[PDB]
């Protein structure tokens, strides 16, 4: 399997065991479709881990009932437990209405991290590579980071 | 077409229309469209007047029981029901709304539309056509149909305005200007 | 030519067999077949010959795609889970009129919108199988 | 005979009917059920290599035809899918009860037994919403995998196929999926026995000489 958008500058095919069988399609577009979508989910995370500390935590309360402030949330691994669960509930709502508005069944454009988003789109079939192999690494290198990050925040015990 | 033919999906720039309904609602009711364009030029006339009565009353108040005229426009509303200036405006909004839109609208103005049904007194053509002041339309279809455009551009644009306005003087006060 | 006994038994066949398939078109003009009384609405048949319920059925709402109404039921279900919930056990608010204050309209609200998901599910149902 | 209308139920030339759901398009069952049980997976060597089924449960679909010509009995094919649902529900709930004892998750009320869990659970404002959104997720991927049509034996899915195969099970050409599917109905039959166990100890004490300790 080569010319899959995966093959990079200071890398090919890395695959130590990766691919086990080195074949089974259908392994590889369900592959495909997880880590497209693990690496946007990751981008988002780390952008989010570093966008309240280079820019101060929102102004609002994210929950006038239960009396709580953006400013009082902690940021990393400990908002879980502060951000009221009607909120992670509503989080959930969204990613269910962002996962099941447009299939994403094997075959379908879904499947191949296609839904129809576009906004930063190309033209030309080589510049949709490059932007294409672009989300992806800038996806996998974000993986690595947020896993980082989550580590940093649960053994020094703070966001950083 | 879109939206049935109805005015107001022009856009500012050329012959490419805007055509602004991204949740499709035209499409969906379509014959329930008349209603829609009814409720939307209500809404703008309203919100018209609605925002020249928050902007005028900051220069000149007329003299009453000095209790809903002396006062400020967010906490106006409550002094002025309690007068009996609201109450008779509302009566007077109360038989206007009754006669014109529920006799326009429904069939059988002596019964609620659950009983009526029908509702095809509103058509797409005599949408906001309320028949008041009809000699100062010009007398020829184009210009017609851009000075209905511009009743429903300014609506909107009185919709959203009277809305920022009173949100504003809420949060603040103050007077024309409802700026911190 | 000595008609037979089976013979006058296949003519009676014949004619109501005949008979029952010429009144429902409209050549018969009874007030049973007056809209609104036996048949089907002029352009909106709810079945076919398969007894399928078509998009119909829904009325004004025939042509709202079945993810609308998937969204529209799944956000009606959730507040008038909440609704109901604060209503009855998480800050009660029979209890709250027995400490002399008003009603909270917003637990009201949400809650009158479970059946209105109830209908809406089912509703989407019927979309996602007609295809829309 | 009896003509086109007229025709429900036990009037003769009265073909059986399955519409349960409004929306869908009315479903004709034959009898089957006997002959579906006749080359079922199960039946291993505990009750002597054949399809253990006394009381004749798997017939009384075929027995509708003669009883009213209505569902009402299920489906041998539907057993076969509530036999699935229930094992795979009865492994997670005795993992669940031998875990809650032990390990402590969420913002839940700390409650290790698992017969008050739940309404504790149900009581707590930061434990509604999650039950809440189980509640969502188990009637999404139930619906979803609404089998339903099994109930007369016309399911177009073999029994417990949901959308769900992470690994590469089902398409290897080894693993042969007949002995994976016995062990998965023997499994959850074991895990079955296993909650009924753990029931009566929870109400007769010393029932089961293993759990006696537990809650
Ligand atoms: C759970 C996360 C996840 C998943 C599902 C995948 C999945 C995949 N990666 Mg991958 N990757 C990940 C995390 C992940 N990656 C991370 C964190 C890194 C950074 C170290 C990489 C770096 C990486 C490289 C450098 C390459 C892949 C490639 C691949 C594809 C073929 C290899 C394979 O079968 O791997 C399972 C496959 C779609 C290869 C590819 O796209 O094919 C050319 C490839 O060249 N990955
Ligand atoms: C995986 C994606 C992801 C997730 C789970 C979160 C989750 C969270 N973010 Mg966040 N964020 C993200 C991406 C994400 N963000 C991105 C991409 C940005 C850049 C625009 C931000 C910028 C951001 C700010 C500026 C703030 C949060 C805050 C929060 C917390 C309160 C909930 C809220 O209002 O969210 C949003 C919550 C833990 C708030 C908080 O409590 O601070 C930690 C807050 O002030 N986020
Ligand atoms: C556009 C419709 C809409 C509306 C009306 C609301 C309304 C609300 N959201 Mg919200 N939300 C929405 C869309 C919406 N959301 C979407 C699309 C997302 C995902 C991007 C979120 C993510 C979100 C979070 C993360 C939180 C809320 C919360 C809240 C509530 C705060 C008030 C309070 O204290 O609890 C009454 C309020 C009822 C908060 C909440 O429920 O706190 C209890 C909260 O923490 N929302
Ligand atoms: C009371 C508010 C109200 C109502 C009822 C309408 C109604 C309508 N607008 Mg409209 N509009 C409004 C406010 C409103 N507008 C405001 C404030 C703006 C400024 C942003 C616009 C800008 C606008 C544009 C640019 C266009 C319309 C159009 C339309 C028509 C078709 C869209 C439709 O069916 O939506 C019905 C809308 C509602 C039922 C309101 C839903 C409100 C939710 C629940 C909140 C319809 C008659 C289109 C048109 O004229 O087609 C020819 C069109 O192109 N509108
Ligand atoms: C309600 C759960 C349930 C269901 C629907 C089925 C369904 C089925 N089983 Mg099955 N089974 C179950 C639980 C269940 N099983 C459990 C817990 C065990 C362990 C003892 C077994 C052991 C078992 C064997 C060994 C065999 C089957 C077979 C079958 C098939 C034909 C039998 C039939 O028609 O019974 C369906 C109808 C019922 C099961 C009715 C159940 C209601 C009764 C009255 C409850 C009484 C039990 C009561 C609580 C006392 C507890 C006793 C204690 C041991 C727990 C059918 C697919 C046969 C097969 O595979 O055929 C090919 C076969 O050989 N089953
Ligand atoms: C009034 C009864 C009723 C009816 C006619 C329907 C009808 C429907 N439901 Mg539904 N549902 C019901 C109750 C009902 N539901 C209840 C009570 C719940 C739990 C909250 C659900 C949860 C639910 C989900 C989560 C989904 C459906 C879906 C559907 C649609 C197709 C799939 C299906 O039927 O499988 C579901 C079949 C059932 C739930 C069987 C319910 C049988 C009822 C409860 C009677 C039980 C009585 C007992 C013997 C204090 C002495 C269909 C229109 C699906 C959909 O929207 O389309 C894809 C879907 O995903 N239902
Ligand atoms: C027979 C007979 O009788 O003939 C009749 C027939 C008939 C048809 C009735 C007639 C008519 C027409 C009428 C009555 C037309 C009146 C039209 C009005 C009052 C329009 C107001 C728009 C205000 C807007 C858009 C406000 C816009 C405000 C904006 C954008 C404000 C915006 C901000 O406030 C906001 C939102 C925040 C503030 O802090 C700052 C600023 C920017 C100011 C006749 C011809 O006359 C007589
Ligand atoms: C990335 C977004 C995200 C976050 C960050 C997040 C976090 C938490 N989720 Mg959550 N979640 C989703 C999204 C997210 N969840 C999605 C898409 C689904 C559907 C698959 C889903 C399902 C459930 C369920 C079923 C439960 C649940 C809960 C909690 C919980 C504990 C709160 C606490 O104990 O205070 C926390 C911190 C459990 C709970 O305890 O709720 C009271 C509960 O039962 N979640
Ligand atoms: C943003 C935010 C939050 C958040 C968040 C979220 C959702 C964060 C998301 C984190 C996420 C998404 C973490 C997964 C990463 C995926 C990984 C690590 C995959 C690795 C996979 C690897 C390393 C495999 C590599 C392989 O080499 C192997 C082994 C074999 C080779 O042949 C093939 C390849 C090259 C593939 C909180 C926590 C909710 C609160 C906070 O306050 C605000
Ligand atoms: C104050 C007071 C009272 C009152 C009151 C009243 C009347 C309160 C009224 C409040 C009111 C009326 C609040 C409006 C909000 C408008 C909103 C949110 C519009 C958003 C519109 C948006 C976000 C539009 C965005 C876009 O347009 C953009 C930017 C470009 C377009 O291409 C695309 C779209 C259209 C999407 C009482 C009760 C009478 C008495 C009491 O005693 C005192
Ligand atoms: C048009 C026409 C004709 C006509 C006509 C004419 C002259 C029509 C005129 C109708 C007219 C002049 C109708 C007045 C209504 C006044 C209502 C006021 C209510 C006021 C109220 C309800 C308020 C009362 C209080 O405020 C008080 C006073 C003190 C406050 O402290 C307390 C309250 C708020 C309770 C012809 C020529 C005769 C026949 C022809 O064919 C058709």
């Amino acid at each position: 399997f080569e010319n899959e958008l995966g093959v990079q500058a200071p890398t090919g095919f890395f695959d130590p065991l990766g691919l086990s069988s080195d074949g089974s399609i259908d392994n590889f577009k369900r592959r495909r479709a997880s880590e497209i979508k693990h690496g946007r989910v990751a981008m988002l995370a780390t952008m989010g881990y570093m966008t309240p500390e280079i820019t101060g935590k929102f102004p609002g309360y994210l929950s006038y009932s239960q009396s709580i402030k953006f400013a009082d949330v902690p940021n990393g691994l400990a908002a879980m437990s502060k951000v009221p669960v009607l909120g992670w509930a509503q989080v959930a709502a969204y990613g269910a209405v962002c996962e099941l508005s447009q299939d994403q069944s094997p075959g379908t454009p879904g499947a191949a991290g296609d839904f129809g988003f576009k906004v930063i789109t190309s033209e030309d079939e080589e510049t949709l590579k490059r932007k294409l192999n672009s989300e992806l690494a800038n996806g996998r290198l974000a993986m690595m980071a947020i896993i980082g990050l989550f580590f940093q925040d649960g053994l020094t015990g703070g966001a950083y | 077409e879109f939206a049935g033919g109805l005015i107001g999906g022009q856009s500012a720039f050329a012959s490419q229309e805007y055509n602004f309904d991204p949740l499709g609602l035209a499409e969906k009711f379509p014959e329930q469209l008349p209603f829609f364009r009814e409720a939307e030029l209500k809404h703008g006339r309203i919100a018209m007047l609605a925002w020249v009565g928050l902007v005028v009353p900051e220069f000149v108040r007329i003299p009453g029981p000095e209790k809903c005229w002396q006062a400020s426009a967010v906490d106006a509303h409550s002094a002025c029901v309690e007068t009996g200036a609201l109450t008779q405006v509302f009566i007077f909004c109360g038989t206007l709304e009754i006669c014109g839109t529920w006799a326009k609208m429904n069939p059988m103005p002596y019964l609620p539309l659950s009983q009526s049904g029908s509702t095809g007194g509103l058509t797409m053509e005599n949408a906001g056509d309320y028949r008041l002041g009809v000699n100062f339309l010009p007398d020829e279809p184009e210009k017609v149909k851009e000075m209905k455009l511009k009743e429903l551009k300014n609506g909107r644009l009185a919709m959203l305005a009277f809305g920022g306005a009173i949100t504003q003087a809420t949060l603040t006060g103050s007077g024309f200007p409802w700026l911190y | 030519y000595t008609e037979s006994a089976q013979d006058a038994k296949l003519f009676e066949t014949v004619f109501s067999t005949y008979t029952a398939e010429y009144l429902k078109g409209p050549m018969y003009e009874t007030p049973e077949k007056m809209i609104g009384r036996r048949p089907f609405n002029p352009g909106e048949p709810l079945w076919g010959e398969d007894k399928k319920l078509t998009s119909n059925v829904l009325g004004p709402l025939k042509r709202v795609s079945s993810n609308e109404l998937a969204f529209l039921t799944m956000i009606c279900l959730a507040i008038g889970a909440w609704g109901e919930a604060q209503f009855l056990w998480f800050d009660p608010q029979f209890a709250a009129i027995d400490r002399g204050e008003y009603f909270n309209p917003i637990y009201i609200i949400a809650a009158s919108l479970l059946p209105v998901s109830f209908w809406a599910h089912i509703a989407c149902y019927i979309q996602k199988a007609n295809g829309k | 005979a009896h003509p086109k209308h007229m025709l429900v139920a036990g009037v003769r030339g009265y073909e059986m009917e399955w519409q349960p759901i409004p929306g869908d398009a009315v479903k004709y069952p034959k009898p089957n059920s006997e002959e579906m049980f006749k080359t079922m997976i199960g039946a291993d060597v505990e009750t002597g290599g054949e399809a253990w089924d006394p009381l004749g449960f798997h017939k009384l679909f075929d027995r509708n035809f003669d009883f009213n010509m209505l569902p009402v009995y299920p489906h041998v094919q539907w057993l076969r899918e509530a036999e699935i649902k229930h094992g795979r529900v009865c492994m997670l709930a005795f993992i669940g009860c031998f875990a809650q004892a032990g390990y402590h998750i969420g913002s839940y009320p700390v409650q290790p037994d698992w017969s008050k869990a739940l309404a504790e659970c149900y009581a707590s404002p930061t434990g509604a919403v999650g039950l809440f959104q189980i509640s969502v997720l188990i009637g999404w991927i139930e619906g979803k995998n609404y089998n339903g049509d099994a109930w007369v034996g016309m399911s177009e899915k073999e029994p417990g196929d949901l959308g769900f195969d992470p690994a590469g099970f089902t398409k290897n050409p080894d693993f042969d999926l007949k002995k994976a599917q016995l062990q998965e109905i023997k499994n959850g039959r074991l895990a079955m026995v296993g909650c009924a166990s753990i029931a009566a100890n929870h109400f007769i004490p010393g029932s089961v000489p293993l759990l006696t300790g537990f809650y």
